[PDB]
């Protein structure tokens, strides 16, 4: 989970480089970005559990 | 020049100063310099930013 103000830091780094961004595009991008990281990390943990 | 000296007072030594005289940022000076670098990026992107 990103703190209500952790959404504001994601907005600042994007705002500085020239990317229009709003808290809803940070929450949808994050929900998909962490669904993928979590599952792929779980599968790498599968690769390590195998041994 | 007064503004520059005040900046050096809050942000602390340069890295070249670290190799030159072994003279580095204090923790508060580290925070000040990181803020300064992010605020200089902000002015590079927008040279007309209000004061």
């Amino acid at each position: 989970y990103l703190a209500s103000d952790e959404i504001t830091t994601v907005r600042k780094n994007l705002e500085s480089r020239g990317v229009e961004v709003d808290p809803s595009l940070i929450k949808d991008t994050w929900h998909q970005v962490y669904r993928r990281h979590f599952l792929k990390t779980a599968l790498n943990h599968c690769n390590l559990c195998r041994r | 020049k007064d503004t520059e000296n005040a900046i050096e007072n809050m942000v602390g030594p340069d890295w070249k100063k670290r190799w030159l005289y072994w003279k580095n940022r204090t923790q508060e000076q580290c925070v000040h310099n990181e803020t300064k670098n992010e605020l200089e990026k902000m002015l590079k992107c927008n040279e007309e930013h209000p004061a």
